[PDB]
RNA sequence: ACCAGC
């Protein structure tokens, strides 16, 4: 087992040059350094450690470091260099599962950290937390150039090689080794009956938990689909921007003549301030002086203003009754513009040269094992029920990738699971009601018949209501779904509690398992805990934030892991079936939002093979962990991500 | 503007250059240093005469401006006083190129620099005809730009013929070839450079490919 | 840039206050933010108030960002527009009034531009000839896309655009909005669009502002001179045929 | 505080 550290010139998007690299070994204890001219020797050392059957320890190695080596070894000296995924291990993917909660334990330490490093899994932040940090390269280089007198141009100091870079690379691999010893000094994930610094890739993976293996496979696959990208159409979103940027410049002209300006106190100094519809103070004032009473006081002196009170508002003047609808449309158009094209993290500021969007996906960002999406967020674009939704999802298509050998577009397949957490509930409470609840879910659709039984208008409203009732609501927040009062908010709770009297028994079981005493304060809550964590489906200590969200962190943390294994198995069957992953093959993953997957493939027969084998992968997931239910999915085929929603 | 700035009254210091690629030993050898006046650190180069007396300062800021402290002559070269003969000189274009070349040879070959650059090179080469007579080979090392080719074309006329050799570079000048690890090419262009070939004259032997392709179209 | 949330102190919220890398905080609940003449008119002297222009249509944040402020000196209303440099310092001013009595103070160079001190990197640039059209394009695009403007009229196009050559070289597509011309810019890069009115303000105040934004993102290429092809004459060959 | 997503 060796511990390697790299340093190159730029990010993985545009990297062309190698600068330095340090290797430490666990059998000779040698800081074997390398130079810019020793890159062949560096690759030979890594290939020797692979060929003898060992493990290479990087940090952030799956996302950046290993494909940087595969790119540099090709485009600098013309040689193929691939590391097998069962040899490379990471110490960031291990940190995101072992220390999954830094924001709730990092206070009391901020005396150590500067303040910008609060709750960071970066390698320098663990240098500050382990009390082993000797300077920083960027600060010392900036201080050096200000001491010489030449300017500091762009914050790009990895242009030229020097000797301080090697020293801070040595300190970097020191911090990586001192992190690895603590991360392997854990006992719940690594049993203390064997030393993990001399075992092979058949002992290290399969003589420990399954959560240490599934997380590395997920990090590998999600880094690969991050490197693939998402095909994007630019002209069809510039047409949308030029369409609805000539609408908010009419909804203000038509509206400031209705709602006039006023003098507001800044001898009494006044200023001529005009009506700004994006503010929620000007609309509150102009509705206060036009004859409207809120009768809803969230704030202690101000009302609440949102889309559910701008519908139930009536005034005397019949012009303002039409003006309020234009105010709501103006707020919608403003949010649409700021998301699509004018924001700091807009869509048109993260399009590469080849017409694709690369978004970072953190596989373990939530406390319940749910992935987060950032820079930009491709799990937050407007759906097909919101206005201007289909015109925003039609640009995010897979038919915008014309093929590089025949000049033809591709086909997209999208696969969604059905009744995921609601069927995990029937898994978990099947030991109480003897499994006569997990038979009605398999007998026809669940949400449609729930809508029939509860006389909700839409299936989406029934689906919102059932999880709102299930994850511990109050008396009013499920009466608000239909708009009625707390009388209906009580009778719906009684109707869906007296049907299956096992949810309260399961909740009492969770309360008797986790909490033992909870003292009551008139403004707070003081609880003596017994077990703050919950064993998940693969032994991972899932952290619990509040004792009334215990059913939540028991259901969604067990629902995310079956999707996380399903996305791995549905390519482990496709590669073994005789296909090729990537753009130069037959299929490519594009995006993984919390439930469904979006894959793009070359022909319709390959689409049919993928949409067949997704079912077999999901059934193997359902058989591997011995669920008491029967898991099932549903797939669609199309050109873009508006039919394949 | 006032006078020659002393290093004691301006807080001088002979250090290295990290972002350029020049160590402190070569700056100690030449006399390129940094003063602290008016708050902002100002770099300064020293001009000497043939004897060795200080005649001028040249002060550069952090935003690439120029400042002459006094009488600026045309027969003053940056790096001339240290050598009084030899068999091979290398003439540069700017001023950091002299430190770049003397960094990679440990002060073995005479290297001089121009006081104006490529804009007024003919004036400072016409008055410096008598200094280059004691030499044996001259290697001009200018920029790979339009102004650099124009300066190396128009500056080889007032020099003695038979000794002026021109070298080519894949970089802009010597400093990018020092930064990007191209220290094997600049050491060959000094020892083995290109001979006389002014633009306009074409030898009849080295024209085979153009006459081959010319009767094809 | 957004980093994380701290609890606010004035409003007492839990996740309302947001911390940033620049050192300032911002709460979303309590809305509290933390932290010639040859004479440049001082802002505290000239009674500087960032008022808005009603008859043409210009918000207040546009005048706060671009530096187009109304002075109340001598009992009258002056409209001082400021010119800056790449370091961000006041170089010259323009005092304009109803009678257009220009009072150009300070060191007015030959290559001065309005709006070059905030916008140095990007992909597209829109160049106008005045200042009101520049503020109109910033009002349409909400002050976030690179728009500069000339400072010596449309007659110094051979001098102002020619002196600033390395500034315009950093951008990929240079779009002109002079009059509805200069060739000193590098070729294959210059786009010129056509509008149905005199300028951009007459399109904004009459409902053609959509046709402004359609001419920005899909501007046609620059035909160099009065030479024509043999396809754009197709109507005129018809027209002389019917004379 | 507002919107959006699963
Ligand atoms: C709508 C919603 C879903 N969820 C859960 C339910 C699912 O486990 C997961 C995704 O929800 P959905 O995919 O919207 O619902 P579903 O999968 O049960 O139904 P179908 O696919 O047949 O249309 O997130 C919430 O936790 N809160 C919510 O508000
Ligand atoms: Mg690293
Ligand atoms: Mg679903
Ligand atoms: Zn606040």
């Amino acid at each position: 087992m060796i511990v390697s550290a790299i340093a190159a010139n730029a990010l993985l998007e545009s990297v062309t040059k190698f600068h330095c690299g340090v290797i430490y070994d666990y059998s000779t204890a040698e800081y074997v350094s390398y130079r810019p001219s020793d890159f062949g020797a560096y690759l030979d050392a890594l290939e020797a450690e692979v060929a003898r059957g060992g493990l290479i320890v990087f940090h952030n190695g799956h996302k950046y470091d290993v494909p940087a080596l595969t790119k540099l070894a090709k485009l600098q000296l013309n040689r193929e260099f691939h590391l097998p995924r069962e040899n490379c291990i990471d110490t960031l993917v291990l940190s995101r599962l072992i220390h999954s909660n830094l924001k709730d334990t990092d206070m009391g330490l901020l005396r150590k950290l500067p303040g910008k490093r609060f709750g960071s899994h970066a390698l320098e932040a663990w240098g500050y937390r382990l009390g082993e940090m000797k300077g920083e390269y960027k600060d010392d280089f900036k201080r050096m150039l200000e001491e010489q007198g030449e300017e500091y141009v762009d914050g790009m100091e990895w242009w030229n090689f020097n000797e301080e870079m090697m020293d801070y690379n040595v300190q970097d691999v020191v911090v990586t080794k001192a992190l690895l010893e603590k991360l392997l000094s854990d006992k719940h994930y690594f049993p203390p009956e064997i030393d993990f610094t001399d075992v092979g890739y058949t002992t290290f993976w399969s003589e420990s938990l399954e959560a240490v293996d599934i997380e590395h496979r997920a990090a590998w696959l999600l880094a690969k689909q991050e490197r693939n990208g998402f095909p994007f159409d630019t002209k069809a979103i510039e047409e949308l921007y030029v369409e609805l940027a000539a609408r908010r410049s009419e909804l203000l002209r038509k509206l400031t003549e209705t709602f006039g300006s006023w003098y507001q106190p800044k001898y009494t100094p006044v200023e001529h301030v005009v009506f700004n519809p994006s503010s929620r103070d000007h609309i509150q004032k102009k509705l206060q002086e036009a004859g409207w009473v809120p009768t809803k006081y969230t704030d202690k002196g101000a009302p609440v203003v949102d889309d559910e009170v701008l519908e139930g508002v009536r005034v005397d003047d019949p012009e303002k009754q039409a003006a309020i609808d234009l105010i709501k449309e103006y707020l919608m158009i403003q949010k649409r513009i700021g998301q699509s094209a004018e924001g700091d993290k807009a869509w048109l500021r993260y399009v590469a040269e080849d017409g694709k969007i690369h978004g970072s996906v953190n596989p373990n960002g939530a406390v319940t094992g749910r992935a987060t999406h950032a820079f930009p967020n491709l799990a937050q674009i407007p759906g097909v029920r919101s206005p201007y939704g289909e015109q925003c999802r039609a640009a995010f298509g897979a038919e915008h990738h014309l093929d590089g050998i025949t000049g033809k577009p591709w086909v997209q397949a999208g696969i969604d699971a059905s009744g995921l957490e609601l069927r995990c509930l029937a898994h978990f409470m099947a030991r109480f009601d003897n499994g006569e609840y997990a038979h009605e879910i398999l007998n026809g659709d669940i949400h449609t018949k729930n809508q029939i039984a509860a006389e909700l208008p839409t299936r989406d409203n029934a689906k919102t209501f059932i999880y709102g009732f299930l994850y511990g609501a109050g008396d009013e927040k499920i009466g608000q779904i239909v708009g009625a009062g707390k009388e209906r908010g009580k009778e719906l709770k009684k109707k869906f509690l007296e049907n299956t009297p096992a949810i309260a028994a399961l909740r009492e079981s969770i309360q008797q398992t986790l909490v033992e005493s909870s003292q009551w304060v008139a403004g707070e809550q003081q609880v003596k805990w017994k077990r703050r964590w919950i064993k998940g489906l693969d032994g991972r200590k899932v952290h619990v934030r509040s004792p009334h969200a215990a059913l939540n962190t028991l259901l969604q943390s067990a629902g995310a892991l079956i999707c996380k294994l399903w996305i791995i198995k549905t390519e482990e069957m496709l590669v073994e079936k005789g296909l090729k992953h990537g753009w130069d093959g037959d299929f490519a993953y594009m995006a993984w939002v919390h439930d469904e997957i979006q894959v793009g493939c070359r022909t319709e027969e390959i689409a049919q093979v993928v949409i067949e084998t997704a079912q077999e992968a999901m059934r193997w997931v359902g058989d591997h962990w011995n669920f008491r239910c029967l898991l099932d999915t549903e797939g669609k085929m199309g050109p873009n991500w508006a039919i394949c929603h | 503007t006032y006078n020659v700035w002393n290093f004691g009254e301006s807080n001088g210091r002979y250090s290295a250059l990290t972002a350029r690629g020049i160590s402190k030993e070569t700056c100690q050898k030449a006399g390129y240093w940094i003063a602290k006046v008016d708050g902002v650190m100002y770099q300064v180069a020293d001009y000497r005469d043939q004897n060795g007396n200080i005649v001028s300062q040249k002060v550069r800021d952090k935003d690439k401006n120029f400042k002459t402290t006094g009488s600026h002559k045309s027969d003053a070269l940056f790096g001339k006083h240290l050598w009084n003969g030899g068999k091979k000189i290398v003439v540069t274009e700017g001023e950091i190129d002299m430190l770049t070349v003397m960094e990679l040879q440990d002060c073995k070959y005479p290297v001089v620099s121009l006081g104006h650059g490529a804009s007024a090179a003919k004036k400072t080469c016409a008055a410096n005809y008598e200094y280059f007579d004691q030499f044996e080979q001259i290697i001009l090392m200018f920029d790979m730009d339009e102004a650099g080719r124009k300066a190396v074309e128009e500056a080889a006329q007032v020099l003695p013929a038979g000794k002026v050799r021109v070298a080519v570079l894949p970089c802009k000048d010597a400093n990018e070839c020092h930064l990007n690890g191209h220290d094997r090419e600049i050491m060959e262009q000094v020892w083995n450079a290109g001979p006389w070939i002014p633009d306009g004259v074409v030898s009849a032997l080295s024209l085979r490919e153009r006459i081959r392709e010319h009767l094809s179209s | 840039v957004f980093l994380y949330h701290i609890p606010c102190d004035n409003c007492g919220s839990s996740d309302g206050n947001s911390l940033f890398s620049d050192g300032h905080t911002f709460c979303y609940v309590c809305e509290k933010w933390t932290a010639m003449t040859y004479n440049v008119w001082n802002f505290g002297e000239s009674n500087g108030r960032y008022s808005a222009l009603t008859a043409r249509g210009i918000s207040k944040e546009t005048c706060q960002k671009a530096g187009y402020w109304i002075a109340k000196v001598d009992g009258v209303m002056y409209q001082v527009a400021d010119y800056r440099d790449q370091n961000g310092n006041i170089v010259s001013q323009k005092v304009r009034d109803k009678d257009k009595n220009f009072k150009t103070t300070g060191s007015h160079k030959s290559d001065a531009l309005f709006g070059k001190h905030l916008w140095n990197g990007g992909k597209k640039i829109v160049v106008t000839e005045g200042e009101i059209d520049m503020l109109t394009v910033m009002e349409l695009q909400d002050c976030k896309y690179p728009v500069v403007s000339l400072g010596h009229g449309a007659s110094a196009a051979k001098k102002t655009c020619a002196a600033n050559y390395e500034y315009f070289d950093q951008f990929e597509q240079i779009i002109l909005m002079f009059d509805m011309a200069a060739q000193v810019l590098p070729a294959g890069k210059v786009r010129v669009a056509v509008l149905p009115c005199k300028d951009a303000n007459e399109c904004h105040l009459n409902g053609h502002d959509r046709e402004i934004m359609e001419q920005v993102w899909n501007a046609g290429p620059w035909i160099p001179d009065g030479v024509v092809s043999a396809l754009s004459l197709r109507e005129r060959i018809r027209e002389h045929l019917s004379s």
